[PDB]
């Protein structure tokens, strides 16, 4: 029940990131490649997370299983693309800064909903019987084919990491021309949820171990997209801009 | 001696206050507190025009009222089709600091300028289909503020040298420099009648010129600061000046003193540009609060506010069949408002 | 502001030719080029249109799939390939420059023209077929539509063109009540919905010739029959 | 829509190509305001990695950067200073060697001005040479025109090239000290001034206005992810 | 030197205070004229219906 709580937490924030970009997508500030790669990674988190929920609910061994199971790993390695592409904009923006404002939106959308496809039907004709059976529809979590997620999960969260490490040095370089850990401490948090940092205490369980898989899974879930809210949609500085200007709008007129 | 000739301006100067407080029978607001308020008036926005890559700091409409030049801070003048959003021509400019642009009374001219000291009139009917530099009027020593055509061949600009300057653009040569103005002048708005013009400075000043006569003819003060944008009444015997004070004035020509001073406790921004309605009832003015206001002209009352702007409002201006106002901003964006 | 067009002759029937319009004095990258041909002792034809930009081609119904046109903006060439050749394509093939905003003459300039000689639809009547022509008289040219040409914009696409003995034609009157750059004052045009009248004023010489009326309403542009002023 | 509307949106669409094929050069292109005071040495820079408005297109690492020098104007510079709230850096050359009280308070209104509160300044101290050769004559005494420098101490970060007397590397840290101080005060975090020495003779130059560029845009990129 | 601008500006204020100058009253009614005149003509004031309004 645990798991529900902090995953529909997860959700509601997701929904709430993606509506409060929605409606502030007519302000400049709010409308760059940056909000861009916000939303879609919030929207494939969010049919990541849903399409998990009524999972732990759907009969196991059916049709529907298997579906759902395809449709479950499209979406989750598409959410890790699409950190893949936060930090490859962040390493683009903050490291090589020039060159960052040319539109690269066709590469990006190649790379989350995209390569995560092509991943898919490589690992939906080499691997069918892996994909839902079980006791739930998680693609063969015993073993045989979870590394059709996990290995392309582990080069977005063994590159994001390093690139955050770039990123976080910059920082601290920046932080020693003047609370410098404060700084970095902070920098940190809000690199968490775009960057998949947090998802390597979960590599922990990917074959034949405990039964924690939902009192763990549930807590990392519940950050990415509570942290996701929280780090850029609240507490911005922009997009708290965005919504004070579009208040003042609707206000006057 | 000096000593003796500033003692006759001040002796001038206070026989002109005595005068303008003669005539100060009573006020606009005491002869126009019976009349009807215009109400809340709402106007939203029916066109956005989107293409200009900077800022946009000048916009005029053409007497079709169909067409809208705007120039924007990125060596690109832009020539709209206000009712179908298409854009009719685009234009590289040589310079990319500009400040102001015109748009002739016949439609067959455009003219631009700014921190390049030049103002440029391009000839938009071609037989070579392109639009080209017809004319680089140089001469002011300064960055041109605003210009206006008074027909195909004469354009009065108005530069930060603390001058304006009625050209020719035949011959390229000023035709009369109207000097006076201690500070840039900032705008010039043209009568009708095309006889006179009025010209706001950086000095807190307007000024009426004499625009065949070249002298000013009268000198309006009341402004605290930099008067950043004028505009003529429809009538054309009064006038509206803007200033970086959070405050435009009404001055009537012929009483030649301020009229009505609109402003309000909750404004503290500076007025950027100001238009006037058709009738002359109503006063947009832009500010930098990123929204217009729009006042009633006869009774000092806000009559709207035409928020949706991102950015600082840097031009507005009615159309002449007052059908739509146009607004460009900082933020890129033509707001077409009805 | 010329185009010259070459690349015409004497063709044999069902061969293959490639017509060449060169211009020089206007920006060719910005304006829309049409081809327009006239059969002899005939009326004024439209093959071809070739948009700025290449965006959108259009071809007349008579030489669709058989003709095909393309231009070279950097060499500022507007070619028309002719495949299938038939008995029923010999004229004086015509090539137009037509720029499209709000204000805009399209149709302005015309060239020269190429003799190949070879071994829906809104149908446009002229009904005075010849019209005796005085001198310091006034004269009016009837046109007439098979469908109203005022669309919802309020402009009605009516183009009157003037051809001269031996020259080729010449914009008069474009969108129904609005004279070319160059034209004289003593022309006007006037009409509604399906009802065009021309009017000439104090007729002078250099002014007989050929009037033809054309719609730009809908493709593909269908001129008239052409009434003929003569002293 | 007729044929000729059609048509006419077509050359809208083709103008909207353009202005993107636009956008593409001018998003890209970094944009600077030199400002500074006749004896100053902007001729000599301009001159160097190499009336209205002078526009200046230098390259450097594969990055275009376009360099904007106001002349032909008066001392009123609040009314056109506006035009460069977008602008990336202002160059703010001053001559390090009577009048730099003046330039000092020219540095204000600039750093302190209300349309320049997000923009980052690149403080040149041209003519560095002058003042070094200047420095050791006792003809001109710097604590004659500004008291303060007898009871000042050469900063402990200091790295003076090679060959370089105390007196000199006092005295235009001095310079710089007050400079940054002027800075520093009334300064919220949003812009930054980076100082440097230079000779009016320097290929290096532009080389300092690309690594001040890159931090600029770098540190503005930060406070967009609120990282800063 | 600086007596010529003197006098310039002296001629000019002498010019300034010696025109014909109406009342605050007059003024004002010829204002309010000239709007109430103009009323059903500006398309700003009273909403024009999207019949005859072209945006
Ligand atoms: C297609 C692969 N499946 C996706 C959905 N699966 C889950 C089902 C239920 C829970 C649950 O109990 O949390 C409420 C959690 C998950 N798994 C995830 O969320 C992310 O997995 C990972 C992320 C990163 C790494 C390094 C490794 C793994 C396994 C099983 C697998």
């Amino acid at each position: 029940s645990i798991s529900y709580v902090g995953c529909s937490l997860s959700v509601l924030c997701l929904v709430a990131t993606l509506v409060t970009f929605a409606v502030l997508s007519s302000v400049s500030t709010i409308r760059n490649q940056r909000y861009h790669i916000h939303a879609n990674l919030s929207f494939a988190v969010l049919v990541a997370q849903v399409l998990l929920l009524i999972s732990f609910r759907l009969e196991p061994g059916t049709t529907p299983c298997q579906v759902m199971a395809v449709l479950l790993h499209y979406f989750f390695l598409s959410a890790f693309a699409w950190m893949l592409v936060e930090g490859l904009h962040l390493y683009s923006m903050v490291i090589k800064v020039f060159g960052s404002e040319d539109s690269k939106h066709r590469y990006y959308y190649g790379m989350g909903w995209g390569f995560p496809l092509l991943i898919c039907i490589i690992s939906l004709s080499f691997a069918m019987d892996s994909y839902g059976t079980s006791n739930n529809c998680w693609l063969s979590l015993a073993s045989g084919a979870i590394w059709a997620f996990v290995a392309p999960a582990l080069f977005v969260i063994v590159v994001n990491i390093g690139i955050l490490i770039a990123v976080t040095r910059v920082i601290s370089q920046i932080s020693a021309d003047n609370s410098a850990f404060k700084l970095t401490a902070k920098a940190v948090a809000v690199l968490l949820p775009i960057l998949g940092t947090s998802w390597v205490f979960g590599v922990l369980a990917v074959n034949g171990c405990a039964v924690v898989f939902q009192y763990m899974f549930a807590t990392l879930n519940s950050l990415q997209g509570l942290f996701i809210f929280l780090f850029h949609c609240l507490l911005n500085s922009e997009v708290r801009a965005a919504f004070k200007h579009k208040t003042k709008v609707w206000s006057l007129t | 001696e000096l000593d003796q000739l500033r003692q006759e301006a001040e002796q001038l100067k206070n026989q002109i206050r005595d005068a303008r407080k003669a005539c100060a029978d009573a006020t606009l607001s005491q002869i126009t507190n019976n009349i009807d308020p215009v109400g809340r008036i709402q106007m939203r926005t029916r066109r956005t025009l989107r293409g200009h890559l900077a800022k946009i700091y000048a916009m005029h409409w053409g007497t079709d009222s169909r067409l809208l030049v705007s120039a924007s801070q990125d060596g690109k003048l832009i020539i709209w089709d206000s009712y179908t959003t298409n854009k009719v021509h685009a234009i590289p400019l040589r310079s990319s600091w500009v400040m102001t642009c015109a748009y002739a009374p016949s439609g067959n001219y455009v003219a631009c300028g700014g921190l390049d000291n030049i103002c440029s009139i391009y000839n938009l009917k071609t037989r070579e289909g392109n639009v080209r530099v017809s004319r680089e009027l140089a001469g002011h020593t300064g960055y041109l503020s605003c210009c206006r055509f008074l027909d195909d061949n004469q354009i009065v600009t108005s530069s930060g040298d603390t001058t304006c300057a009625l050209w020719d653009i035949e011959t390229g040569q000023q035709t009369t420099t109207f000097t006076g103005h201690t500070g840039d002048v900032m705008s010039l708005s043209l009568a009708p009648d095309t006889r006179l013009f009025v010209s706001g400075a950086c000095d807190a000043s307007a000024k009426l010129w004499d625009v065949r006569e070249g002298m000013c003819r009268q000198t309006f003060t009341g402004h605290e600061s930099d008067i950043n944008a004028i505009c003529f009444f429809p009538n054309g015997n009064a006038f509206a000046t803007g200033s970086d004070d959070a405050t435009c004035r009404l001055f009537d020509l012929r009483a030649d003193q301020e009229l009505m001073t609109y402003s309000h406790d909750n404004i503290i921004c500076g007025i950027t540009s100001v238009s006037f309605s058709k009738s002359g009832r109503l006063l947009l003015a832009g500010y930098d609060d990123f929204n217009c206001n729009v006042w009633d002209a006869l009774k000092a009352d806000r009559a709207g506010v035409l928020a949706g702007h991102d950015n600082r409002v840097s031009c507005l201006g009615v159309t002449d069949d007052g059908m739509a106002v146009a607004t460009g901003s900082w933020d890129s964006f033509l707001k077409i408002w009805n | 502001v010329q185009l010259v067009e070459s690349g015409g002759g004497l063709v044999q029937p069902g061969g293959s030719r490639k017509l060449s319009c060169s211009a020089s004095g206007f920006a060719f990258s910005s304006f829309g080029m049409h081809w327009v041909r006239q059969a002899p002792e005939k009326g004024l034809e439209w093959v071809a249109y070739i948009s700025s930009g290449s965006g959108t081609i259009y071809y007349a119904d008579t030489v669709k799939g058989r003709f095909t046109i393309s231009r070279d903006d950097p060499k500022n060439t507007l070619f028309l390939q002719m495949t299938s050749l038939r008995s029923e394509d010999t004229a004086m093939y015509y090539c137009v420059r037509s720029i499209y905003y709000y204000g805009s003459s399209p149709f302005d300039f015309w060239g020269q023209g190429t003799t190949l000689t070879v071994s829906s639809d809104i149908v446009m009547t002229q009904a005075t077929s010849s019209v005796p022509v005085t001198p310091g008289e006034s004269v009016s040219i009837s046109c007439r539509s098979s469908k109203s040409l005022l669309h919802s914009n309020g402009n009605t696409y009516l183009y009157w063109f003037l051809q001269r003995p031996g020259q080729s034609p010449q914009l008069l009157i474009y969108r129904m009540s609005n004279l070319a750059s160059g034209v004289p004052d003593r022309f006007s045009g006037s009409g509604s919905g399906t009802a065009f009248t021309l009017t000439i004023s104090r007729l002078e010489a250099e002014d007989v010739g050929v009037y033809y009326c054309m719609q730009h309403l809908e493709y593909p542009l269908t001129f008239g029959a052409g009434t003929k002023l003569e002293l | 829509l007729s044929a000729e509307d059609k048509a006419a949106v077509e050359r809208s669409k083709m103008i909207e190509k353009q202005l993107q094929k636009d956008k593409q050069v001018y998003r890209a292109t970094h944009r600077l305001l030199l400002l500074g005071a006749d004896n100053s040495g902007k001729s000599t820079i301009v001159k160097q990695m190499r009336s209205g408005i002078f526009e200046t297109k230098f390259q450097v690492d594969k990055v275009n950067f376009h360099m904007f020098d106001v002349g032909a104007q008066r001392d009123e510079r609040r009314k056109w200073i506006q035009c460069f709230n977008d602008v990336t850096a202002i160059i703010f050359v001053v001559d390090s060697s009577n009048r730099l009280q003046e330039a000092l308070n020219d540095f204000k209104s600039i750093w302190n001005n209300r349309w320049l509160r997000t923009i980052s300044v690149i403080l040149f101290l041209n003519k560095q040479d002058l003042l070094a050769e200047k420095v050791l004559a006792g003809k001109s005494k710097i604590e004659d025109y500004f008291p303060e420098f007898a009871r000042y101490t050469t900063p402990e970060d200091a790295t003076p090239e090679p060959g370089e007397d105390p007196r000199v590397t006092r005295a235009k840290y001095f310079i710089r000290d007050e400079f940054l101080r002027i800075s520093t005060a009334s300064g919220d975090g949003r812009h930054y001034c980076y100082p440097h020495f230079t000779c009016s003779v320097d290929t290096e130059n532009a080389r300092r206005i690309f690594n001040d560029c890159r931090d600029i845009i770098q540190r503005m990129h930060l406070r967009q992810y609120e990282l800063l | 030197a600086s007596i010529a601008q003197a006098r310039k500006l002296v001629e000019q204020l002498k010019m300034e205070a010696n025109i014909d100058r109406i009342k605050v009253s007059k003024a004002a009614a010829d204002l309010m004229a000239y709007c109430e005149a103009h009323a059903k003509e500006d398309p700003l004031l009273t909403p024009v219906p999207a019949s005859e309004n072209p945006f």
